[PDB]
DNA sequence: CACGTATGCTATAATGTGTGCAGTCTGACGCGG
DNA sequence: TCCGCGTCAGACTCGTAGGATTATAGCATACGTGA
RNA sequence: GAGU
């Protein structure tokens, strides 16, 4: 592809395959030619060499390199190790509808609640935005109710306001190392930038306010909003699965 | 160490109970970065087989 | 042990996303080993219903 | 004191003399790189070191040869500034003088055939700034110095490798700096192997044989001898009494007429002195004791003239007989021990397969190259091309001198070859240590990490680059004719230009400065690396080089080192720490003779330190005379105890020289976890610099030090009175006892403006003088970002109360007055910086037009008619910047934007839509704009407004320049011409352009005259050149990337005031987030009024045990006390002398303060001028461990009229009733951390997705999607929430078909689930098939 | 024992031996004439001169064993047009092949996207130039400074110096940490994500709904020239093989059509409102 | 025909690579002699 | 059956910055598509 | 480099 700046990049396959092309049909021409039968040999040692690093590099012998000193990576490995498919793009993905921010204590909500940034919501909740604004006739067509979100119209707050009433939201923080990482709570929408947690539930997240941040994901189905209020919802889920003692404790 | 610190915080270190504190210190901080990752990949094992 | 049960499970793929990933494929390949899908692993990677 | 000293004096509690001050902090770079440029006549160094190394060169043939003369740097075609602005490294070029000689054939060595010198240009080398700095494409960068494995020998062990035997096996390793790595080592049955670059391994007897050992002369080398006399009948042995140690007797030992031992009987100490006095030489034995022994030499039967014994071969009764019988009767055995002197070699000569020289070189050969045919040209080629070579191997002075030095040699300096001495040498030591004498070094010990500061890593780089062009050089001297080639055609400027652009580009040791604070910059550069190349990895790094040694004692700081994966081999250096001449770091120490502490210091390597007793500083002298306590507490050999007063060798110099910078200026280090200290070293440095420097009430005195050797503040070349202030420059005029005789003698100073940081902070200079005031040399003129009046000033101290409230501080959270927010003193500046490119594409060239297709007035009205936004024009996201767009070609127009176009008319241009506007939710005003045009565009007509500006700028710049120039320069020859023939007012009535035709009498004052005259005229045409010069770069059409017409950048400054979210600290390693901004009513205010500003929680306290912060809150209390009371004073104007007496009186508090400051000495004006300033709060100076005492603090509260405690009654803002209990209140020194929460909050429902995997984006930056990992997955495994996890993997992010039709289901209000396939499965599929592995989907 | 290629192939040419100048033109004659022996010592015999040269072109762009074998298809033709009546030694003929064959091959596989001989030719007079240049002007020469030394025009170097702008690897990481390279940030430009596909959605389904709206004959007469509700976009003209058949009462109608539903456009909230659109 | 792209030919004699780095990581578990 | 060499693993999210280099002669006759 |  194409950078912006006139250059190109291209893929370490490419590289590869094209050592494969020009030794094999170097191999037909030497083939055609009748050539004396050390060199047609060296061509097949060759072509062997070519294939085996297109297939798995650095394992036969040394790696072919690149002009940076680092081996061209191979079909192999791409599906093997941490950067291969499984382990980066198949059991573990990038989301829509994820946002992150620095925490900070709202002591003042309850136990099912947490305060949610008003600009963070308004994106993350956008085609709902969209739907409403399109029921309420004030957006005609999708490109006004978008240019409506833009101009953040006095309206649009009231419609926001509307759709996150009942709807719950997944914090997580990292590391996620048992499934309290992620809680559900109802969010209370803040003119502010940070999210707002419950102290009590600090204790599962291990969050401490010195600095740490949160991920917030929206459950968009009817049956992601039912999973999040019944199964995940701080206020349900207060005893450790590890031991039958309570999680959430004051401290 | 054969000798210990005498003193406290509210009294203050000197040069060398303050060096002499470093080793342990930076001892346990080395131990927070390097070893969640023995620990991590013993979670992954035991997650995976279950 | 933990390690060789993960790898022991007749679902493949569920053996290959592990680790081991290169002996893994060519057992499964060799042997023509057909996985029906019955783990969570498999489904989250197929990207279906646990 | 000084007079900048005399407006605002720090009060110091510190009690210990300061024999030595803090050196210049930014030594290190400086020195180095110094040295690299310094062209050294003899004793090579940097370049010259590089060239005499490489040249002279000769061709293959060997008839043409290119010899080096002499290099020169040009100066520098772009000065910082406008190599800064326009983005190219500021360098210069490198020419260097070389010599083609030609030999004839037929002459022997016929050199007068052919000599062509000239000077060729090869690469521009980056220049070091007056700050230890590169500027590289525009960009200030920091090469940190490095830490690595000191060439020489190296003793080591692996205690239990094979944890079955657990056997201790012993090694060698002779590491050089170019060359291969030469190892010996023991195995489990005892036998010495050699390996090469950790090859296969050999009996290391056969690299003996490679330098020409036969067995006997081997063994004659490493054992001694036995020998056996055969005389009449019996069996004789010569003896060494102290060999028979530690044994048993195994038969009878009598000699001339008394039996010594019997048979099974133990030799000890008293048999051997017994038999050494006797003087016991020979020993009757038994020839059973034979069978066994080794014999050392061959011997022959002189009669047949066959082998009866080869040498190394076990003796038997029979073989012994065989001797006798054939006339020999000296039988000389190898004195072998088991627990002293170990057979060693012996045993490795039979494992040897080799037996001549050849055959041993065969073998060496044949390990390096395996298979390849050997020949003995090549065998002898490699062996002497591994250690032997001149060009392939070089131990340098450092390798050569540590390794005479670990062999216990006299001689310091010698060969980087290796000579059989020296591999003979350490293959010894080997074996003694195996013995029992000797010991392994280790790697952790400073007298093995050696420091590589830039200059010599440049070296290194710029030696590549001569090597490849050698490579090169040598090619074509072969084929090239001899007559008609020039030198320069021969050499190749690219790689030489790119080894080192590589280097200071590419290299991991190159890297952004860190701006965001003048501390972070100048401990930044103070930095050591144990990474990059030659060094370890992160993946690679052990525990037990990460952890504290011993050695690192006033050398490396034990508490500056991130909390990351880098934690051990990240390191600054500590505060009078230096690098030693060849490289080792060393401490300086104050001698002590007879007890009697001398002011004469020594700087210790880390090596010799060990091998004295150094007293602690702690310690008590006697007023000059010695130590006052007869035991002292002193440490040697690395470890800590009491000693005599006499015993002591020396003493620390400093109570600081065990910290760093950074940690030096953290008050009450004393008080402080080492864990919470290391934090607060850390995040002082990211403080980020306020709208208003304010001083810290509580310093340690290393603030002044700090602001003013960072080079941010400028300071006064030259003493004298200000003639002109200004915000933009500062002129002063010189005194005339420093000021030269030949110029006018004054200097300007041109104080730069609010400019971008690389962290897009604020950097702006402030005058701090005034109009007209006498100063002295090496006074702050003017204040950098984050100083006050010469002192360090990274935040803002405030009035602090411990107690909770409410929860709003629950962990670390922070509750902060909005009445700080209003006083807008955490308020920061940003800069950032936006560039339009007009490129040449495909279609044709991009136009920076205003004239854009869909664009309302209302956006076009900020843009001029060229199509950039005007200077100082607010902006928001959306607004355009540069109106630029690029061309597009043909395009099917879909039948509905027919229609449309159809409707209003307007039908699309050529060029499409790809101006430049503000990013979205960023907002501010534009401070400056630049234009870059390549050479024959056609200029915009804003370009060619905005040259006008920089032209007549220019021309008013240079014309202040001569005229100020010419004032002072006239006014010192008016003084001249007083000096003789004074007619002041005369003189001046007719005109000053005709005054240097007026002469004096024939005197040096003539001559004065005549300097005076030469200067002006030089000042005259300068001028001229100068400004032609400045109108060529301004015409200059910048060179540019290619493709690339013409660039815009839009300089915008932000405003951002605190909030919550945002991250602020204190000096003790004290986190918090902000969560509330509380209105100033309901702050918890005094019995005076006076409400807090901050309330933090006092549970961040006992667990920390960072009590640094309480006993900083006490003092800045009552230094904040001291100064309630000044103003007081102020307030009511009760007169000087009453104000000189209680200040006096508070200066002169501490029971050993070591500063005394006489009022006395001040002027009543000076005393006023003071006053003023400590109104504010008195600044206090707690040295590190040198502190302020709990009764020095309570004195200080007293005289404050504040609490003992320090702890106050406190009211609750919104009710009005006192909170339960005293809450202790006063003033801690805060910083705002470059954590704002505007660069942390993001937030993505849908937007760009990946290349080949689909799924979202990463990083907020690209606008990216959170991931949801392995972990996160499992989370909603445990759980059982099905629908929410396949969400995630499906219409969430990659499902294409899920996502479009689950967002139009949304936008419908029902919230169908409507899944497929994720599109990185189908893509694993294709990638196992390209494997050539059939995967098949079997469907139902 | 050796099982790198490089060693077992040098092994191999190593013990084929040396030629006299009496022995080449001896076995040459009857190369020419077709001896398959003669050709074959030739070629074995002086397999170690291609290696020598080969060994002089590395470090650029193939390596060493792909260097040799294009090297050994120049002597190759060396070897089949020899002329050994003629007193000149194969050597000196060799040299100039397996030099010739080198290059050539070095010039098309050495790039990613491959540079025709003459563009590639051309550049490096270009580049060589700009050699001499820098070593008088100690700075690098700007690419009017090579056109001015050229006499040329001033795009044909910038274009030429662009081609030479080498490719950058994809999965090359970024930033020392080798975490995300520029595979991690480059997006998919071609494919637009949801926002943009459901607008054209709405867009499409809205001017469907406004033929409903609109009269039979004018929503007929729109919807089929612009290929909205027909199958194929026709012209003006071309909306007569439908049932119109005329080019007037075409014309009008599809613009009364127009008219009717700008007025549809300014009462919603559009017009102005999606004319920035 | 032309514009761009390719294939071709050179005649002193030349005839066995290296080359630029790697820096040593570690505890475990199989797999040929 | 034991030494030795090989291969395989080694927490989770967040940030920052963009990218480097070399060099391939010179000229004479073909090969392919649009006009 | 930010929280573990
Ligand atoms: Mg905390
Ligand atoms: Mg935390």
């Amino acid at each position: 592809v194409p950078l912006d700046g006139g250059r190109f990049a291209t893929s370490d396959l490419n590289d590869l395959y094209r050592r494969v092309i020009n030794r094999n049909n170097r191999l037909k021409r030497l083939l055609d030619l009748a050539a004396p039968d050390i060199i047609v040999r060296n061509e097949k040692r060759m072509l062997q060499e070519a294939v085996d690093a297109l297939l798995d590099n650095g394992r036969r012998g040394r790696a072919i390199t690149g002009s940076n000193k680092r081996p061209l990576k191979s079909l192999a490995d791409m599906i093997k190790g941490k950067q291969g498919r499984f382990r980066q793009n198949l059991l573990g993905k990038r989301v829509d509808y994820s946002g992150r921010s620095v925490i900070t204590v709202g002591p003042y909500l309850r136990l099912h609640q947490c305060g949610l940034p008003k600009k963070m919501a308004l994106e993350l909740f956008k085609p709902f935005i969209y739907g409403k604004l399109e029921l309420r006739g004030l957006a005609t067509t999708i490109k006004a109710a978008k240019k409506m979100v833009e101009r953040e119209e006095a309206v649009v707050w009231d419609i926001l306001d509307e759709v996150i009433r009942e709807h719950p939201v997944l914090l997580n923080r990292a590391p996620t190392l048992h499934r309290l990482g992620i809680q559900a709570f109802e969010p209370v929408l803040i003119e502010g930038k940070a999210i707002q947690l419950h102290p009590l539930v600090c204790a599962a997240y291990n969050a401490d306010f010195d600095g740490d941040q949160m991920a917030v994901h929206v459950p968009l189905t009817l049956e992601a909003q039912l999973e999040a209020r019944a199964l995940m919802m701080s206020t349900n889920n207060i005893l450790s699965p590890a031991n039958g003692e309570p999680i959430i404790v004051p401290s | 160490i054969e000798t210990p610190i005498t003193a406290n915080f509210r009294e203050g270190l000197n040069v060398l109970q303050y060096f002499i504190s470093t080793h342990g210190a930076r001892k346990g901080l080395a131990d927070t970065a390097l070893k969640t990752a023995n620990s991590g990949y013993l979670t992954r094992r035991l997650v995976d087989v279950a | 042990g933990i390690t060789k049960a993960s790898l022991a499970t007749e679902s493949f793929i569920s053996a290959a996303s592990f680790q081991e990933t290169t002996r893994v494929l060519t057992e499964a390949a060799v042997a023509g080993k057909r996985d029906e899908l019955r783990g969570l692993k498999e489904n989250v990677i197929v990207g279906r219903l646990i | 004191y000084s007079y900048t000293e005399k407006k605002r004096i720090r009060k110091d509690f510190g009690k210990r003399p300061q024999v030595l001050d803090v050196p210049y902090l930014l030594s290190i770079q400086l020195d180095s790189f110094q040295k690299f440029i310094e062209q050294d006549p003899e004793g090579q160094y940097g370049l010259e070191a590089a060239f005499r190394s490489v040249f002279p060169i000769q061709s293959y043939s060997g008839n043409s040869e290119l010899q080096y003369v002499s290099y020169r740097l040009g100066e520098p075609v772009f000065d910082v500034q406008e190599c800064q602005i326009r983005g190219v490294t500021y360098s210069a070029p490198l020419r260097v003088k070389l010599r083609l000689v030609i030999y004839e054939r037929e002459a022997p060595e016929g050199t007068v055939k052919d000599i062509k010198e000239q000077e060729v240009y090869m690469g521009e080398i980056p220049l070091m700034t007056d700050n230890g700095t590169f500027v590289i494409n525009g960009t200030e960068r920091v090469i940190v110095s490095q830490l690595h494995r000191s060439p020489g020998v190296f003793f080591d062990s692996d205690k239990g490798k094979t944890h079955s035997s657990g056997k201790v096996l012993y090694n060698a390793r002779i590491i050089p700096y170019r060359g291969s790595w030469l190892d010996f080592e023991f195995d489990p049955k005892d036998n010495l192997f050699v390996r090469i670059d950790r090859r296969r391994k050999l009996p290391a007897t056969i690299i003996l044989r490679a330098l020409n050992y036969t067995t006997e002369q081997i063994l004659d080398l490493f054992f001694e001898k036995v020998i056996f006399e055969i005389r009449d009948n019996k069996l004789q042995m010569e003896l060494v009494p102290e060999r028979l140690r530690g044994e048993t007797a195994s038969f009878d030992i009598e000699a001339n007429g008394k039996v010594y031992v019997e048979k099974g009987r133990r030799i000890t100490a008293r048999h051997i002195r017994q038999l050494e006095k006797d003087d016991v030489k020979l020993i009757e034995v038994p020839v059973e004791y034979i069978a066994g022994k080794v014999v050392a030499k061959d011997y022959i039967d002189e009669s047949t003239g066959e082998l009866i014994c080869a040498a190394n071969m076990e003796l038997s009764l029979d073989l012994l007989a065989k001797l006798s019988q054939s006339g020999h009767k000296r039988i000389e055995t190898l004195f072998t021990n088991d627990l002293d002197h170990g057979p060693y070699i012996s045993e490795t000569l039979r494992v040897d397969p080799t037996n001549d020289r050849l055959s041993a070189l065969v073998e060496i050969y044949r390990m390096m190259r395996p298979g390849e045919p050997p020949t003995r040209e090549a065998a002898e080629s490699l062996f002497e091309n591994l250690f032997f070579s001149e060009d392939r191997y070089d131990l340098s002075a450092v390798g050569r001198m540590k390794f005479n030095r670990s062999l216990l040699r006299e001689e310091i300096e010698g060969s980087g070859i290796l000579s059989k001495d020296d591999i003979i040498d350490v293959m010894k030591k080997l074996i003694d240590i195996r013995n029992g004498k000797g010991e392994v070094d280790d790697i952790d010990h400073l007298g093995n990490r050696r420091i590589r500061s830039v200059g010599e890593m440049a070296e290194n780089q710029f030696r590549v680059g001569l090597v490849r062009v050698e490579r090169a050089v040598k090619e074509r001297l072969s084929l090239g004719d001899l007559d008609t080639l020039m030198p320069q055609d021969m050499i190749n400027a690219k790689p030489i230009s790119a080894a080192v652009k590589e280097f200071f580009g590419s290299s991991q040791l190159s890297q952004f400065m860190d701006q965001n604070n003048p501390l972070s910059e100048i401990t930044h550069k103070r930095r050591i690396s144990a990474l990059g190349p030659g060094g370890l990895t992160r993946e690679r790094a052990g525990f037990e080089v990460r952890d504290v040694h011993p050695t690192h004692y006033g050398r490396v700081c034990p508490i500056e080192t991130p909390e990351g994966p880098n934690i051990g081999l990240i390191n600054s250096l500590s505060v009078y720490a230096q690098t030693n001449e060849y490289g080792f770091l060393e401490t300086p120490y104050r001698k002590v003779t007879d007890g009697v502490v001398t002011d004469e210091i020594h700087y210790l390597s880390a090596i010799e330190e060990g091998n004295y007793v150094i007293a602690q500083a702690n310690s008590n002298l006697d007023e000059e005379g010695h130590f006052v306590e007869d035991l002292v507490t002193c440490r040697s050999k690395g470890e800590s105890s009491l000693f005599s007063r006499d015993q002591v060798d020396y003493m620390d110099v400093s109570t600081q020289q065990v910290v760093s910078v950074g940690a030096s200026l953290i008050p009450f280090l004393e008080h402080d976890d080492a864990n919470r200290a290391l934090m607060g070293a850390n995040m002082q440095r990211q403080a980020v610099p306020t709208l208003r420097a304010d001083k810290p009430l509580v310093g340690t005195g290393m603030e002044r030090a700090v602001a003013v050797d960072s080079g941010v503040t400028a300071v006064a070349k030259r003493g004298g009175v200000v003639q002109y202030v200004d915000a933009s420059r500062i002129v002063i005029k010189v005194n005339e006892d420093e000021m030269y005789p030949g110029e006018a003698g004054i200097d300007i100073y041109n104080l730069t403006k609010y400019t971008r940081s690389n962290q897009n902070t604020c950097i702006n200079q402030m005058p701090c003088v005034s109009l007209g005031e006498p100063v002295e040399r090496g006074d702050v003129l003017a204040d950098g970002p984050s100083t006050d009046l010469g002192e360090l000033a990274l935040g803002q101290n405030m009035r602090v109360a411990f107690m909770p409230w409410n929860g709003y501080n629950f962990e670390d959270s922070i509750l902060v007055s909005e009445r700080v927010v209003q006083e807008d003193r955490f308020t920061t500046i940003h800069i950032q910086e936006l560039a339009c490119v007009s490129r040449d594409t495909k279609l044709g060239p991009e136009e920076i037009t205003a004239d854009i297709p869909n664009v309302g007035e209302a956006a076009l009205s900020k843009l001029d008619e060229s199509g950039i936004v005007y200077i100082g024009a607010e902006v928001t996201g959306g607004d355009i910047l540069v109106g630029k767009v690029t061309p597009k070609g043909e395009t099917q127009l879909t039948p509905e934007e027919k229609l449309l176009r159809a409707i209003f008319g307007e039908k699309a241009s050529d060029v499409k839509d790809s101006s430049l506007r503000v990013p979205n939710g960023v907002s501010g005003t534009v401070i400056d704009v630049q234009v870059f045009t390549r050479d024959g565009v056609e200029k915009d007509k804003r370009a060619l407004e905005i040259e006008e500006m920089q032209l007549k700028q220019a021309k008013k710049d240079l014309s202040e320049e001569l005229q100020i120039l010419e004032a002072g320069l006239f006014s010192r020859i008016r003084a001249v011409l007083v000096a003789g023939g004074v007619e002041a007012e005369k003189l001046d009535k007719l005109p000053r352009d005709r005054w240097l035709e007026l002469g004096l009498t024939d005197e040096e004052k003539q001559n004065q005259l005549e300097q005076l005259a030469e200067q002006y005229d030089e000042l005259k045409h300068e001028f001229e050149k100068k400004l032609e010069a400045k109108r060529r770069k301004i015409t200059q059409g910048d060179d540019l990337a290619p493709g690339v017409l013409k660039i815009v950048k839009v300089y915008l400054a932000v405003k951002r005031r605190i909030q919550p979210g945002d991250k602020m600290a204190g000096r003790h390693g004290n986190k918090g987030v902000i969560s509330k901004i509380n209105p100033i009513e309901d702050m918890p205010y005094d019995e005076n009024g006076t409400p807090v500003d901050i309330v933090l929680n006092p549970l961040g306290v006992p667990s920390r045990m960072n009590i640094g912060q309480i006993l900083e809150t006490h003092l800045g209390m009552a230094a904040k006390g001291i100064g309630d009371k000044i103003n007081a004073m102020l307030k009511q104007q009760q007169e000087v002398a009453k104000l000189r007496e209680f200040i006096q009186r508070a200066y002169d508090l501490g029971a050993d303060v070591r500063q005394k400051v006489d009022l006395s000495t001040f002027s009543d004006e000076e005393v006023m001028r003071l006053a003023e300033n400590l109104r504010k709060g008195m600044p206090i100076a707690t040295p590190v461990f040198d502190g302020a005492k709990e009764a020095e603090i309570k004195e200080l509260l007293k005289l404050g009229d504040l609490p003992t405690s320090g702890q106050i009654r406190l009211y609750d803002g919104r009710t009005g009733e006192q909170f339960e209990r005293p809450v202790t209140v006063g003033y801690m020194y805060m910083l705002k951390l470059n954590h704002l929460v505007d660069d942390k909050m993001h937030a993505r429902s849908t937007g760009s997705y990946s290349l080949v995997t689909q799924q979202p984006l990463g990083g907020k930056a690209q606008f990216g999607g959170q991931r949801f990992g392995e972990m996160e997955v499992w989370a909603l495994e445990a759980y059982g929430a099905a629908y929410t996890l396949q969400e995630m993997l499906t219409v969430k992010s990659d499902d294409v078909n899920g996502r479009t039709k689950m967002y139009k289901n949304i936008v419908d209000g029902n919230h169908q689930m409507e899944p497929g396939m994720p599109e990185s499965f189908n893509v694993l599929l294709k990638e196992i098939r390209s494997l050539g592995i059939n995967i098949e989907l079997e469907d139902e | 024992r050796v099982l790198d290629a490089t060693q077992l192939y040098l092994g191999e040419i190593g013990y084929s031996p040396l030629l006299t100048a009496e022995e080449e033109v001896y076995f040459a004659r009857r190369a020419l004439r077709g001896d398959v022996a003669s050709r074959r010592r030739m070629i074995e015999s002086n397999l170690r001169l291609v290696v020598k040269i080969a060994r002089r072109y590395g470090n650029r762009g193939l390596a060493l064993l792909d260097l040799i074998e294009e090297g050994n298809l120049g002597l190759i033709r060396a070897v089949e047009k020899f002329d050994p009546e003629r007193g000149f030694r194969f050597s000196t003929y060799a040299t100039w092949w397996i030099r010739q064959t080198i290059e050539r091959a070095i010039m098309n596989q050495t790039r990613t996207i491959r540079l025709p001989i003459h563009i590639v030719k051309e550049l490096n007079v270009y580049l060589r130039t700009a050699r001499e240049l820098s070593h008088k002007l100690d700075h690098e020469p700007s690419a009017e400074e090579i056109a001015e030394q050229l006499d040329k025009p001033v795009d044909d170097v910038s274009r030429m110096l662009r081609l030479n702008e080498r490719i950058t690897s994809v999965d090359t990481p970024l930033g020392g940490d080798s975490e995300k390279a520029l595979l991690d940030i480059l997006a998919d430009e071609k494919e637009n994500g949801p926002e943009d596909t459901t607008q054209d959605d709405d867009m499409k389904q809205s001017i469907v709904k406004w033929l409903f709206e609109l009269n039979a004959k004018q929503r007929e007469v729109l919807a089929r020239r612009f290929g909205l509700l027909g199958y194929e976009a026709a012209t003006l003209e071309d909306v007569g093989r439908e049932i119109g058949l005329t080019r007037e009462r075409v014309r009008q109608i599809q613009v009364e059509g127009l008219r009717r539903l700008r007025e549809i456009l300014q009462t919603q909230g559009l017009n102005i409102e999606a004319l920035f659109l």
